[PDB]
């Protein structure tokens, strides 16, 4: 187990059709964003929208990013969602543009539901039954290959394609080989060799797989959960081209290309063709850009752009500065950085600071989650130090404090450990002050 | 191997090849040359090297006939060829 | 698709004697700009006329990219419609003229006339020949309808087509000659000899009758951009998916127009116009705004539309101020179309439409109360009120949106006026353009 | 044995206690009592392993041992531990952004540990006998492999003589085959065979033949860092990656399928984390954009413990225009805890000279060492211990073996420290080169 | 005759057995301090236990930094590995700067390996390959022959597949390496040239020595080069390949893990005596011109285990660091590196020993200059510079050379004087003057 300033998040936690708990799913206070947030997790789950765009807004250290990873676990796992920072979009192999593009193609997933038959097993024979009357100057003219396939309670002799042989020569199938066709394609895949059939006892390089379970004849329904990235990035590169300069891609550096717009038309209209078939289902994400104040103004206006698409996912947007200037220009001063623009084309979720006692109750919950017991004197000695200090420095505390409560043979966490790790790692604020007072270029 | 026999076996648990020497065969030998020469059958499955979700994909459609979703999801510059009549354009330059 | 901020847009809402409706194809108000957008179409649908620039200006949330859509949608198809940002030129493995060049070729459409014949029978017999490695394929096909029954000579690309969706005897297939197309219609022979290989399924198709091959003309439009592309190296087709066409030379581009200038003459293909539309036209360089002067002189240029939302402004690239952000030379060359802002009946006619479209149903004094509050802050902002409202609706288990829907979604989401003074009145809060900052409480 | 005597080469780690009471002079530490208790306290919490992403930033004016602290926090966390000591400069790059760089950096330090068992036959090739099968299926062989007590026979499949086939094998060649996996290796060529070919090969390589038991159980720790596995996973043959490093921005979907698949195999028990220790020295020399970066990606479970080292007062953040404590941003700051190393008295400064000239068995006389400690007081703690050993050189041109308070007044004579080379740059600002470029090479007017 | 740089006149420091520098000797005249902290340095290098010390030589234009790091050059030795280079070279547009930084630290530090080359020269009389299959060719019997006689040797498939590369036949005097392997073809024997009237083939004569030959040589390698002999993106270093390959290969950010093999790897054969460790000197002249993430990374990179001496030169004073706005430190150098240097100040000089510089110049340069000539160029090397009178002593040579003469008079002084300006009085002419000189 461990733990990463996060993962007591579990949620949000609202009830159903109503106003969220103060203290529920992790959460202390912050009813209004939460309640915001439910909001627009509701609005993603009713799948209809593209290109919503949200900004939380507040100041340091008040649970912006714990609101999207809120979102983004009551989607669910199956629900894409994107973490981003700012500053990954500024990549030296492709344009920025087309980070911020395929970014927003990595939040759209699609779900393929698809029928298998498939005929594995550990083989018993391979004849290729010769044909009567084999015409003639060839040699072993194959009228139908018979394979004995086994299993576990089953045995099934199948009556192949001649042309399946060729196949069987390609990928080494011989008698005790636990092989895999599908009944569509009709291609042989050679697992390994069947774990009873270990007859090179000394030395052997053979991968040998169990035998399978069930029997050899299985139809299932499986489903695939995919990006529209991955087919993007899939269809970009050239499937099985076979030439000289395809095994050269594939042995150098995957550098990263301008993905075409036609190339995500193309895309689009065969999801749209497989959409329509009811075969395919489409799920909008969530791309979550942290310190969005870190973009360039050549960033904001392709988000202009980008956001009035068909296809574009929610995106939730999160900053701590107040009135600044927008990267990239010179005097636009601008709400948290982001210009008047985009701001008139998101929401806004504003999102405020805590009091004494809902510090005390995240401190306590990152200690249950960190599993470390604080005494009651000592819990509110830590109250009073992340009102004085920073929340975060409280809540990073706890673990020296845990370090010197265990080296003196104790489970408790004492006011004495508080003190000692108070003395020991120092605030901002106190550094800030004796680097102001020393003048030693501290 | 002769003087770095735990490199080599490092990078054979890491990538899952069946031969000691293939880091040095690979490390000295041209890359067209290589390029020409990879036809590698069996991997070990105890390994570090994964199996991604795009190359299974591509793995599926190696050999798959058309109308099926996954077949025609991954083939759409082939749909891209035949639609626009590209057989038979003529060469301009 | 899913609906975006422009998807009610289906037109332009003209008549015949180019006048607009009051409301009309989705867009509602904005007479003047909409008729000159009329008469931009109809200059693009005559297509003698090439190389005209046109600017669209006026303040944000006004319609400019909307008046764009609707030329776009009343283009109709088989005319090109490349709509960019400012911000796609911009990139790192093309120049800013290589990439305008690129976006001013991917406008001009080729519409070319081919000979095909089409190939639907019954399969009687394929005979296939291979090498040993399986390099060289060639073979015979004897088809058959219920007229008469030949024998064709197959090639390595349709017996490459046939191997894939797998051809046996007995199946109805059609081949499209000009294209390599096998097409599968079906199986009408039934034969009681099945094989355990296949699991194919293949529906009753009747046998057909008449002539076996059938003469047509196909008319398929492929863009300049592609033809330079595809021209301009071996692998140009997966060029034109990944992207990478850096720098195509300028002989290429000359060969290219003096062959579709022979194909014009000959009457094999035509050459059919198109729009580039630029939004956020502001972002470009000057050298782009050179480029761009020279490059409307061209006779395969198309119709440039060009949006910006900025007044008195800063050319990039340069340290003086310009009227649009666009230089006088550019501004001589373009003709500017105004558009202005909406009154109160405007915006209550653009909000029920928004929210007809988005199946969202209102009161009457809930759009009474979105009119009032799109007028007061921003159309952009009642508009994606209306989803929230009609999210928190339905979690209070009604069907329609009410007053206290609209008030709740607008407590729980903010505008940008409203979060500026959020922001003013708690300055020490946030993070200034100094970077100071106070996180304690206390 | 390649390694020299460098300047933290002294340091074999903290000295501390048992109760992580820091030790007066242990380890090659001297002093910093607070700065050595507070790196013990994060010592633990990398040995723990059960929370990550602790960004910790080493403050104080420079040499007082921020870096000295890092080495003795990389030195007592002990092997197969990984820990990336980079510097802030090495970020910016051509081929791969800021933040590539940031996480390649990130996940170098954290690894899982893979134990592999390997039953080897070591030995000379004596015969290889081949039973050719008439359909060809099932090869069958008869391997002669032989050390120098004992020989066996062994049967051979026939992925195992393709195996052999590939590469060359032939009699006389030293081979190890693992009977559990069947890995191939050749060692080379057998020095009892060598003497048979007048001229050896490209590629022969001769090696001893070994000794003892001919099959050998031997269980091997494979500690391998999640960088690796990306860069093994980029590409189809990614292992060149790894030592010339064109890793080249890998996507962020191997990295979710790589991190799926670490926690899935630690739940199935075939390998467990190592969290370690990544160390920016020089942390100030980065953009905003790394910082913000550094902010978001400290919140991941699979992140190490991130160590920064400053020498910076209030300064100005680079990639802006405002100042800032430890040139670093207050939300950076904000996710961190702060040590700060103090600077040295006389006695501090003495034994830690003392422990550099014992380093680089240099025999320091008291009145020299008294000298010296006088010295580092009055310039620097560096200065000195430059000193120490162009004194011993001087020492020894004078044919003596012990330094004298001649050698250490001569050695102080010939190289300058800051403060008299700042004088005599500004007594005489004509003879060396502006800001403005002016210069006067002319002695004569 | 050979050619003459700036400093061809300097051989080493002139220091005697006791380190006190004379005073003229080894090329050097005057500054007596620096030569004998320079001499500490060497003596600091022959140690060769010390890593990542660095000095700096601070000093006016023209008074001897280079011409000390040259010296230090001469005084090691070329076994000792030197690295000069500029802090301009550090800017490279295919790699990162810090990366071209530490390659030129691992170029510094160098490897004596002890090798033997056995060479087997001569006309192929026999060529019989023995096959013994179990197709395959077990071995090949080659008779070589050269005029002191003939010799038999058996040599393994790969030998003969690379002489079978070569297109060796009977009668060709072929190169065999025993310890390499390599076969190079010299070509057809005299001894068939008349086998056709003309061919294609190139008839070379018998090798007058014997058929093989032994010697012993030393391998001078560098860290750097077994740096970049492993880590190849396209590799095949091995093959012969006179045109280029396919894909231009691009200097990539080496990872640590390939510098921990290598040292790994070089520690062993160090272990087993085979190789020598040389520790030598990187020579950074101008270091103003590097930028602070530089000295960044020169701060980092001094404090490693493998680290050479590092010198340094400078010519600035109270200068702003490259790289910053607002830090003014001495000689361009950022004061948490100065912390770590040991800085040797560089003096000028006065009449006298600019007097015997040029006069030492003229007579390695093997120019007579007669005595007043030789005081009034010294008078002009104190009132303009003394690389003025260095750089007008040949142009003052050729002037006396075109009028017959072999000494070098006062109007050949005054005619190079007139026809050759230096900076005050080109900067005099600049400043009169108005339309752009
Ligand atoms: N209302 C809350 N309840 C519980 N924990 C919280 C709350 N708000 C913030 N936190 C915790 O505080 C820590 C820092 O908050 P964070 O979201 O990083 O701030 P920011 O919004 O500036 O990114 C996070 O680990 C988060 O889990
Ligand atoms: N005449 C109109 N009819 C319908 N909708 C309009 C009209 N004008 C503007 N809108 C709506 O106003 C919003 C802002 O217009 P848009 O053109 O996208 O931005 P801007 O006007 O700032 O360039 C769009 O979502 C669009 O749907
Ligand atoms: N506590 C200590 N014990 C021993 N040596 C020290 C100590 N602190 C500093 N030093 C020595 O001082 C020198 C400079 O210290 P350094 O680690 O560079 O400080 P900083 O990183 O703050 O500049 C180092 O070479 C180290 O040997
Ligand atoms: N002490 C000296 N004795 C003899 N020649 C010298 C002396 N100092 C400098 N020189 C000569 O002067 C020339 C220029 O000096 P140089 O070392 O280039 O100056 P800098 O230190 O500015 O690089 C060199 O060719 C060198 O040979």
């Amino acid at each position: 187990t461990r733990t990463a300033a996060h993962t007591h998040i579990k949620g949000l936690g609202l009830d159903e059709s109503g106003v969220a708990k103060r203290v529920e799913g992790g959460f202390v206070g912050q009813i209004e964003a939460r309640e915001a947030c439910g909001v627009i997790v509701d609005l993603i789950k009713a799948k209809k929208m593209s290109g919503r765009a949200i900004l939380l807004a507040g100041g340091p250290s008040t649970g912006k990013t714990a609101l999207a990873l809120a979102i983004s676990q009551e989607l669910g796992p199956k629900v894409p969602f994107c973490p981003l920072v700012g500053s990954e979009l500024y990549s030296v192999e492709v344009k920025k543009t087309e980070t911020l593009m395929e970014n927003f193609r990595r939040a759209i997933g699609l779900r393929i539901k698809e029928t298998k038959e498939v005929y594995e097993g550990e083989v018993t024979e391979l004849t290729p039954e010769d044909a009567e009357n084999p015409l003639g100057g060839y040699g072993k003219t194959i009228s139908h290959v018979i394979v004995g396939l086994k299993s576990a309670k089953g045995t099934k002799t199948l009556r192949l394609d001649p042309t399946i042989y060729e196949s069987i020569q390609r990928e080494k199938v011989s008698i005790g080989d636990v092989i895999y066709i599908e009944a569509n394609t009709g291609a042989v895949k050679r697992v390994g060799r069947s774990d009873a059939y270990a007859t090179e006892f000394d030395l052997e390089t053979e991968e040998y797989v169990p035998l399978p379970k069930g029997e050899v004849h299985k139809k299932k329904e499986i489903v695939q959960d995919v990006t529209l990235h991955d087919l993007d990035v899939a269809n970009a590169r050239p499937q099985g081209g076979q030439d000289v300069i395809s095994m050269m891609g594939q042995l150098l550096k995957p550098k990263k290309t301008e993905i075409t717009e036609k190339l995500r038309q193309e895309v689009n209209k065969v999801v749209a063709k497989y959409i329509d078939q009811g075969v395919a289902e489409l799920i909008p994400g969530v791309l979550f850009i942290d310190e969005v104040n870190m973009l360039d103004i050549e960033i904001f206006t392709y988000l202009n752009k980008a956001l009035e698409s068909n296809i574009a996912p929610v995106v939730v947007l999160a900053s701590n500065r107040g009135m600044t200037t927008v990267r990239g220009t010179e005097d636009v001063i601008s709400p948290h950085g982001v210009p008047p623009d985009l701001i008139d084309r998101l929401l806004i979720v504003r999102t405020l600071p805590y009091d004494k006692d809902e510090i005390r109750t995240i401190i306590e919950r990152r200690a249950t989650v960190e599993r470390l017991q604080v005494e009651s004197s000592a819990l509110d000695l830590l109250a009073t130090m992340g009102t004085e200090t920073s929340l975060r420095y409280a809540l990073q505390l706890l673990a020296p404090c845990g370090i010197l409560a265990q080296t003196s043979n104790r489970k408790e966490i004492v006011v004495n450990d508080v003190n000692e790790a108070k003395l020991l790692f120092l605030d901002a604020k106190r550094s800030t002050k004796i680097l102001e007072t020393s003048a030693n270029y501290l | 191997p002769s003087t770095n026999y735990e490199l080599c076996l490092f990078l054979s648990k890491l990538t899952g090849e069946p031969s000691l020497n293939e880091f040095f065969r690979v490390s000295t030998t041209p890359l067209l040359k290589r390029v020409i020469e990879r036809t590698n059958g069996p991997k070990n499955t105890d390994s570090l090297s994964f199996k991604t979700i795009t190359q299974e994909l591509l793995e599926v459609t190696r050999n798959a006939p058309s109308e099926g979703v996954m077949a025609s999801l991954l083939n759409v510059e082939k749909h891209a060829y035949e639609r626009e009549y590209l057989n038979c354009i003529q060469r301009g330059y | 698709s899913l609906i975006a901020a422009h998807s009610h847009i289906t037109g332009l809402g003209l008549d015949e004697n180019l006048q607009p409706r009051p409301t009309s194809e989705g867009m509602v108000g904005q007479l003047q700009a909409r008729r000159a957008a009329g008469v931009i179409l109809k200059m693009v649908q005559n297509g003698t006329i090439a190389g005209r620039a046109v600017l669209v200006a006026g303040p944000p949330s006004t319609g400019k990219t909307a008046l764009a859509m609707g030329v776009s949608q009343s283009l109709g198809k088989d005319v090109p419609f490349t709509a960019i940002a400012g911000s796609e030129i911009f990139s790192l493995e093309l120049s800013k003229t290589e990439a305008l060049t690129q976006a001013f070729r991917k406008s001009i459409g080729i519409k070319i006339k081919e000979e095909t014949e089409l190939i639907e029978g019954e399969v009687v017999e394929i005979q296939i020949d291979r090498s040993i490695t399986g390099g060289h394929k060639q073979g015979k096909l004897t088809i058959k309808t219920t007229d008469m029954e030949t024998i064709y000579e197959l090639g390595n690309k349709m017996i490459d087509g046939l191997t894939k969706e797998k051809v046996l005897a007995g199946d109805v297939i059609s081949i499209d000659k000009a294209s390599g197309k096998i097409t599968k219609l079906g199986r009408s022979f039934a034969r009681s000899r099945d094989y355990d290989a296949m699991g194919a399924d293949t529906r009753f198709v009747q046998c057909p009758e008449g002539e076996l091959q059938k003469r047509k003309t196909v008319v398929h439009t492929v863009s300049l951009h592609e033809i330079d592309v595809i021209n301009s190296r071996t692998q140009g087709f997966l060029a034109l998916f990944t992207g990478d066409t850096g720098e195509i030379r300028s002989e290429v581009r000359d060969q290219i127009n003096t062959k579709v200038a022979e194909w014009k003459e000959e009457g094999k293909a035509e050459i059919v116009p198109g729009v580039l539309f630029i939004d956020e036209v502001h972002m470009l360089d000057i050298e782009c705004f050179s480029f761009i002067n020279r490059a409307l002189e061209d006779e395969f240029a198309p119709i440039v539309m060009m949006a910006t939302n900025r007044g008195v402004s800063k050319t990039r690239g340069t340290n003086y101020k310009s009227p649009h952000g666009l230089p006088l030379d550019l501004l001589d060359r373009s003709i500017i179309i105004t558009t202005k802002s909406y009154n109160e009946q405007e915006i209550k006619t653009i909000l029920s439409i928004r929210a007809q479209e988005e199946e969202v149903e209102l009161s009457s004094d809930a759009l009474d109360l979105l009119t009032k509050t799109g007028v007061e802050t921003s159309l952009r902002y009642s508009s994606n009120l209306i989803s929230v409202a009609q999210q928190i609706a339905m979690k209070r288990k009604n069907n329609t949106v009410e007053v206290e829907d609209v008030k709740r979604a607008y407590l729980l989401f903010l505008d940008s006026a409203r979060s500026v003074k959020y922001v003013q009145e708690n300055e020490s809060q946030y993070i200034d353009d100094q970077g100071n900052v106070q996180i304690s409480i206390a």
